[PDB]
RNA sequence: GGGUUGAUAUGAUGCCCUGACGAGUAGGCAGGCGUGGAGGUCAGUGACGAAGCCUAGACCGUAAGGUCGGGUCGAACGGCC
RNA sequence: AUGAAGAGCUUUUAGUGGGCCAUUUUUGGUAAGCAGAACUGGCGAUGCGGGAUGAACCGAACGUAGAGUUAAGGUGCCGGA
RNA sequence: GGAUGCUGGCAUAAUGGUUAUAUGCCGCCCGUCUUGAAACACGGACCAAGGAGUCUAACGUCUAUGCGAGUGUUUGGGUGUA
RNA sequence: GGCGAGAGACCGAUAGCGAACAAGUACAGUGAUGGAAAGAUGAAAAGAACUUUGAAAAGAGAGUGAAAAAGUACGUGAAAUU
């Protein structure tokens, strides 16, 4: 429960904060968990997400499905994934928006910065 | 509150308990104490007589601390003594140990005779007293001794 | 206006008192800020009374 | 714009709705208006009488 | 120590616990005790007989 | 039809079953109405009504009043009964040993009585000791001692205390109150 | 299954309708008293609607009863029903309107087992 | 002659240690008073609403 | 106006008996129906469909109004103090 | 004598403070469905039966039903007799 | 000091209710000020939604509650899960 | 008032600031000044491929969708009126 004063308990403020949150805050909100393998292998629960991570969907009608990220649409608060598409009656294809709260990772896309972030959050590599 | 209310019981009835002829209008008799020497004169002479006119002498810059003179009657005059020592003195209603009472320290300025203390001596300290009060005290065997 | 036996009343509300009302809703927060100030002053003059 | 001036209509009805009660009568009525001489002496006499009866049933 | 009792004071100044105006609540026990029942007259059958 | 010589469906004008929602008082009323119904006792009926009574028709009764009553003849070893409250009065210095029964007792009065060697009693204890009003004595306190009864009935030539907030010179001590300023009442 | 009741008289089966409920759509049938001054309904003229009053009230022994002779009592669950367990000959159950079909099925089976009557035993049945 | 009160442990069942009752529970029990006082004391946590 | 705490069982503001009476504007008082929100309780109903809306379909109440069924719809809502 | 349906007492507060009709008494006026008073009863504030019709007239005053008997008014038919 | 007995038929839309219509009799448009409104007095074409004795200061009677010759914690201070 | 924070027995799109939206906006007036209306598809546009009638708009099919009794004249969809 809340015990400070600089913390808002208002639906109104939290909602407009979330919706007018800019792209960096949106990254941190679009964080996603790790699978059991990577959680044990790196030492971390969850993480921000980006454009060439590999990932598994565990909620929805695309439940059970794997792929690699193709775009992170932060404006829409969503993630567009290759191999996860809708086939339009005009013989076409469309990517399907998802949420990184429901995604789960199988394999990352690493860099100096993600590695430093892990060593920051207390991981083992 | 608003739900225990005859407004809420008037709803539907037309004039809200004010009438159809008499027509609750704004100020048909005037405002305030208007017309006390006129169309409200009966009321002012029957219920509030003395209202019109001046009687006495003006006192500029008056002070109700010059006029501080609270009263105490002999009826009580032991309420100032606790119950812890009251019965002690009243049974040892004797001399050379007479209880002393500072009415002023208690919050009083004058002493009055509303009646019939016991026959025990007391010593009373006060700014003012009444003749009868003191006669009763020293008839009981006590005394008054004045102060500022 | 004058009516049945009721004491004469002197209610001085013939001006814009509802432009000038003060309602001390801040009784409490003002107490609390007085206390915080006392505490900070004491910590500023720490040994002193 | 004239009017009706006076009428005694309906007043008996109202009276007798809540009406004509006799005022009342007591033992020992008031001595207001009586000769003060008589009042004075009656006072002294009642004092004497009470004194006497009290001493008698003492 | 705080609300007091018969023998100690409460530590709230000028406070003595509120007093009962009735010694108990089993008014039925009172009614049926013995002495009421001695002074009481007998009773009807709780549902008067329809006559006429 | 009917040519009514009365008012129809009119209430008695008498309180039954008070609108105090105090459950203990209602218990007392259940008790004493049983007792009034069966013990053929006017005292029970009296107490029942006086329990229905309001706060101001239930004034206080000073222990000094009680003492006058016990200073009556043939009334010393009696049991005093007050439906209301009993107040202390330090305008007296002695007090007898009797027992007193009543709803409420100011702590000072209770102390005074207990110190004099009596006992302060509730009406249920009274109902077990003296159901028919054995050896009792009822007291009621003053009602016309009230600062609204001063103003009740205010008119000329009654001497009846106008309704007024502030007192003194220049508050209703003028026209109407002396023959110089027109007339005296 | 009910209890011996007397014969049921209602004294007005026809509904009390607001005056001009038929004439103006803004005036609805929910009964509402003409407080007017020249209202023949308030004046009880002949050939006008009958106003409600306490003489139309019902006999206490038949009041609140359905034709079955039962008093209706609303249930939302087996618990509210088990409350009615021992008063089947006087009280009957109305399953609420917001209940789901499966809970209705449950309640109906339980009421059958316990010998309790139900006055809406067809809500949300397909077939 | 307060009856007694048995103490329980943190591990459940009971103990031999026991207590009297503090004689506040012998106080009268008035829901009318509770109701009034509750209405007011629950009114007393309220912020001001108002219009422009 | 009365009767009835008596034990087992329920409701004492309850139950029961007897008698009389019932016009109504303004107006007064009382007992209630209903709406928005609040504290509490129903370990309340609910996407197997909440509320809302339609229903010369049913039921209760003198009535305000309440409940139910059928249809529509889609996310919250009621009973009691 | 008759009756008493309880007698007394207080507080407080609403609405009202335009009035009108009939019998009888009656004033001004040619008189008026005029104006102005008196006693009572009524309308207002009141439906019902009768008066074809009508605020007041006659009869009668009203909870919801049933049965019976009447009031005033009537019994050629409309319209029960 | 309040109706029981005997028998029959039906056991269903038969009774009954709702509803529409027909028939007989009655039935002037509501609200309003008004002595008096169906008025040849006013407002109203219709529907929805909004829409009018509230809040405060100081008071009177009355009724509940607490204490009681005293009463009032809550200007303020202390303390706090604020 | 300004800047920054927290809360509510407040209003819930005819309410609440005039303004929940490209509101001191459009718009009017010479000008001072005046001063609106207007929220909601759907979880996701998957916003209707293709065929056919028609000059076309649109229609009928098809199809998407849990639902077109959700088709940008989009939540539900009352009444007057039709």
């Amino acid at each position: 429960a809340k015990q400070s004063l600089d913390v808002s308990s208002d639906r109104r403020k939290a909602r407009k904060a979330y919706f007018t949150a800019p792209s960096s805050q949106r990254r941190v909100l679009l964080s996603a968990p790790l699978s059991k393998e990577l959680r044990a292998q790196y030492g971390i629960k969850a993480l921000p997400i980006r454009r060439d991570d590999e990932v598994l969907v565990v909620r929805g009608s695309k439940k059970g499905q794997e792929g690699k990220i193709s775009s992170v649409y932060r404006l829409k608060f969503a993630v567009q994934v290759d191999k996860v598409t809708k086939e339009k009656v005009n013989g076409a294809s469309v990517p399907i928006n998802l949420h990184p709260s429901k995604l789960v990772i199988t394999k990352l896309h690493l860099d100096k910065d993600r590695k430093a972030l892990i060593q920051r959050k207390g991981g083992k590599l | 509150p608003s739900r225990f209310t005859k407004t809420r019981k008037h709803r539907g009835h037309v004039s809200a308990g004010k009438g159809r002829i008499g027509k609750h209008r704004k100020h048909p008799g005037g405002r305030g104490m208007a017309g006390g020497q006129h169309h409200h004169r009966i009321n002012m002479d029957k219920y509030h007589p003395g209202y019109f006119g001046k009687v006495g002498m003006r006192y500029f810059h008056k002070q109700q601390a010059h006029f501080w003179k609270p009263v105490l009657n002999l009826d009580k005059l032991w309420t100032l003594i606790p119950e812890d020592k009251r019965d002690q003195y009243l049974k040892s209603a004797s001399k050379e140990t007479a209880p002393v009472i500072d009415t002023l320290a208690a919050g009083y300025g004058k002493i009055l005779g509303k009646g019939r203390i016991p026959n025990v001596p007391v010593i009373v300290k006060a700014r003012f007293v009444s003749k009868l009060a003191e006669e009763k005290i020293r008839a009981a065997g006590g005394v008054v001794e004045l102060i500022a | 206006a004058i009516s049945k036996n009721l004491p004469i009343l002197k209610n001085h509300f013939r001006k814009h008192w509802q432009e000038r009302v003060k309602v001390h809703f801040d009784q409490a927060g003002k107490k609390v800020s007085r206390r915080n100030a006392r505490a900070t002053r004491a910590a500023k003059i720490a040994p002193r009374p | 714009a004239k009017s009706k001036n006076h009428t005694a209509h309906n007043q008996t009805r109202k009276a007798h709705r809540n009406g004509i009660k006799k005022p009342k009568t007591y033992k020992y009525p008031s001595l207001k208006g009586v000769d003060p001489k008589f009042r004075r002496n009656h006072k002294h006499a009642l004092h004497g009488t009470a004194k006497a009866l009290a001493a008698a049933k003492k | 120590q705080v609300w007091g009792s018969e023998t100690v004071a409460s530590s709230k100044v000028g406070y003595t616990l509120p007093s009962h105006i009735i010694s108990t609540s089993d008014v039925t026990r009172i009614i049926n005790s013995s002495e009421i029942q001695s002074a009481i007259r007998p009773a009807g059958q709780a549902t008067q007989k329809r006559t006429h | 039809g009917i040519d009514h010589t009365s008012k129809q469906h009119k209430r008695s004008g008498h309180r039954t079953a008070p609108k105090s929602d105090n459950v203990y008082l209602k218990l007392l009323v259940k008790l004493y109405t049983f007792l009034a119904r069966r013990t053929d006792a006017p005292f029970n009926k009296v107490v029942l009504k006086a329990l229905f009574l309001s706060k101001i028709n239930r004034p206080p009764v000073s222990v000094s009043r009680i003492a006058r009553a016990l200073k009556q003849e043939g009334a010393a070893n009696k049991t005093v009964v007050v439906v209301g409250t009993v107040t202390d009065d330090a305008r007296i210095f002695e007090f007898p040993k009797t027992t007193v029964a009543a709803l409420r007792f100011t702590a000072g009065a209770r102390a005074k009585i207990v110190k004099a060697g009596g006992e302060c009693i509730t009406l249920d204890q009274l109902a077990v000791r003296a159901p028919k009003g054995q050896n009792t004595l009822i007291l009621r306190g003053p009602r016309n001692s009230r600062e609204a009864v001063r103003h009740f009935g205010m008119g000329p030539h009654k001497g009846k205390a106008p309704r007024i907030l502030s007192t003194g010179r220049k508050f209703e001590r003028a026209r109407g109150r002396r023959r110089s300023k027109g007339f005296k009442v | 299954a009910s209890l011996p009741h007397p014969k049921i008289v209602k004294k007005h089966t026809k509904k009390f309708k607001r005056h001009h409920s038929d004439r103006y759509h803004r005036v609805a049938e929910n009964w509402r008293k003409q407080k007017g001054i020249d209202s023949v309904v308030r004046r009880r003229f002949r050939g006008n609607i009958s106003q409600p009053k306490i003489g139309y009230g019902s006999n206490k022994k038949t009041k609140f009863l359905s034709p079955s002779g039962h008093k209706t009592f609303l249930v939302a669950n087996v618990k509210d029903l088990e409350t009615l367990t021992m008063h089947t000959k006087t009280y009957a159950a109305e399953i609420a309107h917001n209940i789901s079909a499966k809970n209705r099925v449950v309640i109906l089976a339980r009421a059958k087992a316990l010998g309790i009557k139900v006055t809406n035993p067809k809500g949300r049945l397909a077939l | 002659s307060r009856p007694q009160v048995t103490v329980h442990s943190l591990t459940g069942e009971a103990t031999a240690n026991a207590l009297p009752l503090p004689a506040v529970f012998s106080a009268p029990i008035r829901p009318d008073i509770v109701h009034t006082v509750f209405t007011s004391v629950n009114k007393n946590k309220r912020q001001a609403y108002a219009v422009s």
